[PDB]
């Protein structure tokens, strides 16, 4: 599931198409596991040990992360391609 | 029993009765097309249908190994002692324990019952 | 890659062939999906069975199943089949040594 | 005689062609080069009753196929073109059809697996992540 | 006689690029279909969905003669080719990608029922009389 | 009935986002499969079985006055869980329902109604087999049906 | 005596002399075989 079902599944869902007329298109493409983290109150992340997270009362998760292609078209001949990786 | 397929839209024929010669012919439908009827008969259904299993049996079967295979019984068609028998335990005969047996030579799928 | 083995070897696919041909051929499933026709269904779960047996394209997990009579092969390769290992007999002797 | 009017004269002729079935790394080494006029040769050879198709690669390309024929009888097929300049022709009928096989079959199967592995290319997969994304 | 051993072997020919292009046209057999009354034919793209990704449309003899549709094969042939090999003069054998294959079946011509026409026999379908008599009506 | 019991059994389809069921010769009428024999072609694979050919001739009665493509389309969109304003709209529902919703394993590409047909009428041919007794009802309980 | 038990049936002279001549034998086929009663 991890290493291809959610990989398939974000590949197979449609890009996104938006019309204003300024024209957007969303595409993402590579899916990325961190380990299980756990963010302290001051915000510093750590990784999270399963015993801590039994203790504590945490849940054990992985962020996930995802490649995301935007395309932007105003009608002007002109194409802006701006990538945001591991959103 | 014969079906008869349109020779122009290639659709079913149904039997028709022309009082003009008084002779079964075979109309299509939505086509204006007629056919000699020859058969003479339009409909007809076996209530005992005694089907003989042995048209249905498929010779491929001898080369099913969860089959019992005996020796005592060789085939009529090349004299191969090996035969396979199974039953045709098939609904709508409602006695199903005679033995089939299919010829294990293979190229040979003589089929027979005892 | 069973499907392109499929193609590959003696089977004809669903749409080029004439209707007339599918009664004598046994009809090849690939996880449901009526693939093709096969004339020679016996050789083919030979060389199906060999394949898995070696690991080359099919994968172990991949079950193959020849219904004889109804003169079917249904190959499957999706999840959620609950499968044990057996020990493999030829000719009434274990592959076991 | 029209733009859509379908030059029939191939039919006319009984011009009679061969469909045969190969695999891509034959058709792939053909399209390599798919410029220098020739790829190979096909020898046919024939007996008293029967008849045996076999196709050999060329030498430079490769820096036996045998061919097995199948019945025609029960589908019909002809063979038609499109030009560019909008007129349809019918080259011919098909006559006989033909599937080609590999005379390998050990190694036959590794060269299979890299098409395999090489398709699997574009197959993305999850990544695990060393650091979380800051 | 020099039959029953002749041995042909004839050289293979790839051209890069061809002007037209060739595809593979096929019939059922139960459809008997005979090009000696080919006089004249029609091969054209479809208007109903009213152009390079839709069906052919073939029309023979005009009106009068049988029409025929033709579906591109929706199996892609991703592991396999196509090739047809045609006699020339030179003597060596000339083999051409299939770019499409298409089948082909006769369409029928009559007074078919339309899709108001069929409404009122939606109600008379479960009991019709003389299922004959409905097209002589129409 | 007086005609019920005359023509014999015949065979409907529950296709998806449907209300109520359809003839199932008219799905292969919207499939484009019009003549009876293309139909059967793809029921019965064998023309010397007297016993399955009857087995269909309620079917094909029960459509018989669908005979295009078009028209069938047209009833196959009438009933659907969203019926189109006008007969053009109708048809084009009826198309995406079958080119997606029918059998989406067997393809969802534009040009699979082939494949389409040859499983529908595979599933025809199994019910068939099962109506007359040759092959075996299957058994929920057999857990090589299950996953 | 006959081996094989026969019974032939034609609809009446009158009518003869609406529905359909075919179709309705094929009513009174499966009409005759579940709902009479001998
Ligand atoms: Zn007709
Ligand atoms: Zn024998």
């Amino acid at each position: 599931f991890i290493q291809m079902s959610v990989q398939r599944i974000v590949e197979d869902a449609p890009p996104i198409d938006l019309q204003a007329p300024p024209r957007y298109l969303l595409k993402f493409e590579q899916i990325y596991l961190s380990k299980p983290t756990h963010w302290e109150r001051d915000g510093a992340p750590s990784p999270m040990m399963p015993n801590e997270a039994r203790l504590r009362n945490l849940t054990y998760s992985a962020p996930l992360y995802v490649d995301i292609t935007k395309t932007v078209i105003k009608e002007g001949e002109e194409q802006l391609q701006t990538q945001h990786q591991k959103t | 029993v014969g079906i008869r397929f349109c020779q122009e839209c290639n659709n079913m024929l149904y039997p028709k009765e022309d009082k003009e010669n008084r002779i079964l012919l075979y109309a299509c439908r939505n086509c204006d097309y007629q056919q000699e009827a020859d058969n003479s008969c339009i409909y007809v259904n076996k209530i005992t249908h005694e089907v003989d299993e042995l048209t249905q049996i498929i010779a491929d079967v001898s080369q099913d190994p969860t089959l019992p295979r005996t020796e005592d019984h060789p085939c009529q068609k090349c004299g191969h002692k090996e035969a396979v028998f199974f039953q045709s335990h098939s609904a709508r005969a409602e006695d199903a324990m005679r033995l089939y047996y299919v010829c294990t030579a293979p190229h040979c799928g003589h089929r027979w019952t005892e | 890659p069973i499907l392109e083995f499929l193609e590959e070897w003696s089977m004809e696919n669903l749409e080029e062939i004439s209707p007339a041909a599918i009664a004598d051929a046994t009809k090849i499933f690939v996880n449901g999906c009526w693939v093709g026709i096969h004339k020679d269904p016996e050789q083919l779960m030979n060389t199906l069975r060999k394949l898995r047996r070696q690991m080359d394209i099919i994968v172990s997990e991949v079950s193959m199943i020849r219904d004889i009579r109804e003169r079917e092969i249904r190959i499957y390769t999706d999840a959620g089949r609950i499968c044990r290992p057996l020990l493999i007999v030829e000719k009434q002797k274990l592959l076991l040594k | 005689a029209e733009r859509g009017e379908l030059d029939l004269t191939g039919a006319k002729q009984n011009t009679g062609v061969w469909l045969v079935k190969v695999p891509k790394y034959l058709s792939q080494q053909w399209a390599k080069a798919s410029g220098r006029g020739e790829v190979g040769k096909l020898r046919i050879a024939k007996t008293q009753g029967r008849t045996e198709v076999s196709f050999t690669l060329n030498e430079d390309l490769a820096n036996e196929h045998p061919f097995v024929l199948q019945s025609v009888g029960g589908q019909t097929l002809t063979v038609f073109t499109e030009s560019s300049s909008d007129k349809l022709s019918l080259e011919g009928i098909v006559v006989q059809r033909a599937e080609c096989r590999p005379a390998a079959s050990e190694n036959y199967m590794r060269l299979k697996r890299l098409q395999i592995e090489e398709s699997s290319k574009p197959v993305r997969l999850s990544q695990q992540l060393d650091k979380v994304v800051t | 006689g020099p039959s029953s051993q002749n041995v042909t072997e004839y050289v293979v020919r790839v051209p890069k690029n061809t002007t037209k292009k060739y595809n593979i046209m096929a019939f059922n057999a139960a459809d008997k279909v005979n090009f000696a009354t080919w006089n004249q034919a029609r091969l054209e793209r479809d208007l109903s969905n009213k152009p390079e990704d839709q069906p052919w449309l073939l029309r023979v003899n005009g009106k009068s003669g049988r029409k025929f549709k033709g579906i591109k094969k929706g199996g892609v042939t991703e592991n396999t080719s196509y090739y047809i090999f045609t006699q020339c003069p030179d003597g060596a054998f000339e083999a051409f990608p299939v770019h499409n294959w298409y089948n082909f079946t006769p369409l029928a011509r009559h007074r078919t029922l339309t899709a108001e026409e069929a409404e009122e026999e939606w109600e008379r379908r479960n009991k019709v009389l003389n299922h004959f008599s409905i097209m002589q009506q129409r | 009935g007086a005609k019920k019991s005359a023509i014999g059994q015949r065979i409907v389809a529950t296709l998806p986002y449907i209300k109520q069921e359809v003839p199932i010769i008219i799905v292969f009428r919207a499939l484009g499969f019009v003549s009876d024999r293309d139909i059967l072609e793809h029921i019965i694979y064998d023309f010397e079985d007297p016993e399955m050919m009857e087995m269909v001739k309620p079917s094909l009665d029960e459509a018989f006055v669908i005979q295009e493509q078009n028209v069938a389309l047209n009833f196959i969109g009438s009933r659907g869980a969203k019926p189109g304003v006008t007969k053009e709209k109708r048809i084009k529902y009826a198309k995406e329902v079958l080119q997606k919703e029918m059998l989406p394993h067997v393809g969802v590409s534009d040009f699979c109604e082939t494949k389409k047909a040859y499983f529908l009428g595979y599933m025809v041919h199994r019910l068939l087999l099962a109506a007359l007794g040759r092959r075996e009802l299957d058994d929920r309980d057999h857990y090589g049906n299950k996953r | 005596n006959a081996e094989k038990l026969v019974l032939r049936i034609r609809i009446m002279n009158s009518d003869e002399n609406k529905m359909d001549d075919d179709v309705f034998l094929r009513c009174i086929e499966s009409n005759m075989l579940t709902d009479m009663t001998l």
